[PDB]
């Protein structure tokens, strides 16, 4: 038994495996906006839009 | 007066008469008024949408 339990100690005693994690985010945003406003006033004869 | 945009130009006329024309009106047939600065101020404020 000692021997048998020797040898589950021998599979135990094994270094555990760290690994490096990398998970990176990557964001993106893209806008164009273009806005026109036209106008068209005149209070002499009263006409404005 | 509108109403979708609304325009009753009688108070409008009120609005003129507190700038200083004279109007005189005895009767429905007779009515006139003179030095009226209320349409170009007026209409264009009011009318401005």
């Amino acid at each position: 038994r000692l021997d048998e339990l020797r040898r589950i100690v021998s599979q135990l005693d094994i270094p555990v495996r760290q690994v490096m994690i990398e998970a990176r985010i990557v964001e993106a945003n893209v806008g164009y906006d273009k806005s026109l406003g036209v106008r068209w006033g005149g209070a002499y004869h009263k006409g404005n839009w | 007066s509108g109403y979708g945009k609304d325009g009753n130009i009688g108070i409008k006329d009120e609005d003129g008469m507190n700038c200083g024309p004279i109007a005189g009106s005895c009767t429905f047939p007779t009515t006139g008024t003179s030095k009226s600065p209320s349409p170009f101020v007026d209409l264009g404020a009011k009318d401005a949408t």
